[PDB]
């Protein structure tokens, strides 16, 4: 008999009170607007589009969602901007300028010492 | 599902299980930690490229023939010939398997972007903009990095390209190995087969079925018999989750090594001994495998020495 | 200066605090559980029961709470191995990113490593990675070698480029062209083995000094 966990997909309570719910590997005909069937379960409360954006709230198996435009949406995430390198058999590209960048990296080193 | 594993359907059990506190909350929190890290492990190994690079239509790089590692346009999956071999070698009582966030098509797209970036711009795209340079000249810089003078390639370009093409061709013969990938599958399958089998144990009770107890016994004594079974099966879940945490730390350490090699063997040239294959590192090409990564290490090996007198 | 704006991130440090706080809050809450006994308080048992039966009820509670301690300590050992592995990585970067210059790709930030500065954080370390990033590329035509007097010339360091009408030698990381001379290049082999070699003039400083 079908079953599974129930998890709500909220876009931050600070920006909205809407929510969508994914029923993991539950068919949308056996759950009991915007109903979308995916191979990862039944997605309710978000409309599925064919465009692609950067992952926002991972839903699983390639799908995501996020407040759009005042709404929640799902979509097949895109892997990144596409770009062709202008390769040829006698062409080269050399920089003529540069910048100095600074980036952070954070690492934990210790925990609190406990005794019972 | 803690309640469906232990009790199982019965509802008289649910009120008894609530009397043990938050053990079922601990199991869900512990397993969620693992579930989130396993998707991050994959992103850190493969999602090291901003843009999705493509090779030019001609696909002829001064001779070198890379058709065995580039995607095959005549396939629904767009895998490479070698990736097709790599994937050809490897529900219950409250148990479920969740799907990965990234499909294997998406992973193939990260691998083809790393291949297209490297073959056309070498290691420059990992530090900034991709800078094109002819591939034959890329190989000559790589010999220079290991202390070989660059005319050795330019005067012998055809020999090196032909010898490379056969040397990479031999890789398929050695495949048509992946025991490290099958072991991961086996270890989880064995823990799930054992977890289910542990439900057919009496643990010293009159029976092993929480409904049969009631059918042939009064409540005062049935609460004791069901409490014994609950304790036994709750111990089963604690054993299961503890081992998944210990084993997830090992695959995480492996994903960290694979991500480090992806940066240092594929996006650049390393001087670290034996870190990028046997011999003097020239270059490496990634391939996708199920739940893993395969590195094709290209090395420089000297041959045919003569002895001389020196001073 | 932009680094402060990005701060005014540290979720990896808050997670360490949260994980221990959650294990200590759970360990205490597990004392209010009966584990199938008549009560959960070892004094109340005696107050309303004889010893022969009170020993059994207290032994059940002891077993339950002793299991709680075994769960707690086992998880602290497994979690301490993870923070230890992180401290080993931080110590390794302290040596290799701060006390020297590394050639390891992506080990000391994104770009070409120049230098790093440490900062102290609560229960952790922050690395400020200074990197070299090239910018504003132009495309050029290139060739592996140049022919002069029937001999092949190869660059000592750098690449040959063409601006459309003349050829120059440049260093590979910054565009800075110089004229191709006999002090910039070396000779090896003849122009019959190099594929893509081009004709140009390589200037000898000796003859114009001797007029
Ligand atoms: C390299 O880049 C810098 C900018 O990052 C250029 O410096 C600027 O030059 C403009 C004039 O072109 C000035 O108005 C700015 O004040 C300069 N900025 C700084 C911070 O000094 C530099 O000229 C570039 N080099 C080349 C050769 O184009
Ligand atoms: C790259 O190598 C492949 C083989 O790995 C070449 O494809 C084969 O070419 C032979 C003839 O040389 C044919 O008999 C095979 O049928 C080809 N195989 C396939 C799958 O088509 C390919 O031609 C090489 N590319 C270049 C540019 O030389
Ligand atoms: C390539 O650069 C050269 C050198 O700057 C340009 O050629 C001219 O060279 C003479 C000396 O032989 C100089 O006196 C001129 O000032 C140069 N002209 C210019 C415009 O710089 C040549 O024009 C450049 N080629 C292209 C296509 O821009
Ligand atoms: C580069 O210069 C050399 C030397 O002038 C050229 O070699 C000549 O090639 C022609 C045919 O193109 C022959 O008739 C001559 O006998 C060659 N000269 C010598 C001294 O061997 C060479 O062809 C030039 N390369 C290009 C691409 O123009
Ligand atoms: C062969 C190739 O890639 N050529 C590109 C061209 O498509 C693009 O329009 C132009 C400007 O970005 O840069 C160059
Ligand atoms: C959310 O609200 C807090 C104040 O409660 C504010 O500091 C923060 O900037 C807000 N976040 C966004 C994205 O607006
Ligand atoms: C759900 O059931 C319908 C039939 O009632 C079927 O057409 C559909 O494919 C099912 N969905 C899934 C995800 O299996
Ligand atoms: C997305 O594209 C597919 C074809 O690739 C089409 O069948 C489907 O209807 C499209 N979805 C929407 C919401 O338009
Ligand atoms: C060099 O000479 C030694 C003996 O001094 C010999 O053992 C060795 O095989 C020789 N190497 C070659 C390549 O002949
Ligand atoms: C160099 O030329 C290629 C086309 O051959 C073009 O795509 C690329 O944008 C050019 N690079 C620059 C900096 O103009
Ligand atoms: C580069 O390829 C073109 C054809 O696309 C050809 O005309 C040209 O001769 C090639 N250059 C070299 C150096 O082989």
């Amino acid at each position: 008999c079908s079953f599974g966990g129930v998890s709500v997909i909220t876009p931050g309570t600070n920006t909205s009170n809407q929510v969508a719910v994914l029923y993991q590997g539950v068919n949308c005909t056996e759950v009991p607007s915007n109903v979308f069937q995916t191979r990862a379960g039944c997605l309710i409360g978000a409309e599925y589009v064919n465009n692609s954006y950067e992952c926002d709230i991972p839903i699983g198996a390639g799908i995501c969602a996020s407040y759009q435009t005042q709404s929640i949406i799902a979509y097949t995430m895109s892997l990144g901007a596409e770009n062709s390198v202008a390769y040829s058999n006698n062409s080269i590209a050399i920089p003529t300028n540069f910048t100095i960048s600074v980036t952070t990296e954070i690492l934990p080193v210790s925990m609190t010492k406990t005794s019972v | 599902d803690c309640t469906m594993y232990i009790c199982g359907d019965s509802t008289e059990c649910s009120n008894l299980l609530l009397q043990y506190g938050s053990f079922c909350t601990q199991l869900k929190r512990a397993l969620t930690g693992i579930a989130v890290e396993q998707d991050k492990n994959t992103q850190e190994v493969f999602a090291q490229v901003k843009q999705i690079y493509k090779t030019p239509p001609i696909k002829y790089f001064g001779g070198f023939n890379f058709s065995q590692i580039l995607p095959d346009p005549s396939k629904p999956s767009k895998r490479s010939p070698i990736e097709d071999l790599l994937f050809n070698k490897v529900k219950f009582n409250g148990l479920t398997v969740l799907p990965p966030l990234l499909t294997d098509e998406m992973i193939a797209q990260y691998t083809s972007a790393l291949l297209a970036g490297t073959i056309t711009s070498g290691w420059t795209f990992g530090a900034g903009p991709a800078l094109q340079i002819p591939f034959p000249m890329q190989m000559a810089y790589r010999f220079n990095g290991i202390g070989v003078t660059q005319n050795v390639l330019y005067e012998n370009q055809k020999l090196i390209a032909n010898q490379f093409n056969s040397a990479i061709g031999k890789i398929q013969d050695s495949l048509s190995a992946l025991g490290k990938l099958q072991d991961v599958v086996n270890h989880n399958a064995q823990a799930l087969n054992t977890l289910v089998k542990q439900l057919s144990s009496k643990f010293g009770a009159i029976s092993s079925v929480l409904n049969d107890i009631l059918s042939r016994l009064d409540p005062p004594e049935a609460e004791v018999q069901i409490d014994r079974l609950i304790t036994g099966r709750l111990q089963s879940l604690q054993t299961y989750v503890t081992q998944q945490l210990i084993r997830a730390a090992e695959i995480r350490a492996s994903a960290n090594l694979a991500a480090t090699k992806m940066s240092e063997c594929v996006l650049g040239q390393s001087k670290r001994v034996d870190f990028c294959g046997k011999g003097y590192h020239l270059m490496s090409f990634p391939q996708s495998a199920p739940h893993g990564v395969v590195f094709l290490h290209v090395t420089y090996v000297p041959a045919q020495e003569k002895n001389f007198t020196t001073a | 200066g932009k680094i402060q704006d990005s701060l005014s991130a540290l979720g990896k440090l808050q997670d360490v605090v949260n994980h221990n706080a959650q294990a200590l809050n759970t360990l205490v809450k597990q004392l209010s559980s009966k584990f199938g006994a008549i009560s959960s308080v070892l004094n109340d048992i005696l107050s309303r029961l004889d010893p022969p039966e009170a020993e059994v009820q207290i032994d059940r509670l002891i077993t339950g709470r002793l299991q709680s301690l075994q769960t707690y300590v086992t998880q602290q050992l497994i979690r301490a191995a993870e923070i230890r592995a992180s401290a080993n990585l931080a110590a390794t970067k302290m040596s290799e990113c701060v006390l020297g210059q590394s050639k390891r790709v992506d080990f000391c930030g994104k770009g070409y490593h120049l230098m790093s500065f440490p900062q102290s954080a609560p229960h952790g370390v922050v690395f400020l990675h200074v990197t070299y990033v090239p910018a504003q590329e132009k495309n050029f035509t290139t060739a592996p070698a140049i022919c002069h007097d029937g001999k092949a010339h190869f660059p000592r360091e750098g690449v040959f480029v063409s601006n459309g009408t003349h050829w120059f030698v440049t260093q590979r990381n910054f565009y800075e062209p110089q004229i191709i001379t006999t002090d910039n290049t070396f000779v090896s082999g003849n122009c019959d083995v190099v594929i893509g070699i081009v004709n140009n003039t390589v200037y000898d400083p000796l003859q114009p000094e001797l007029d």
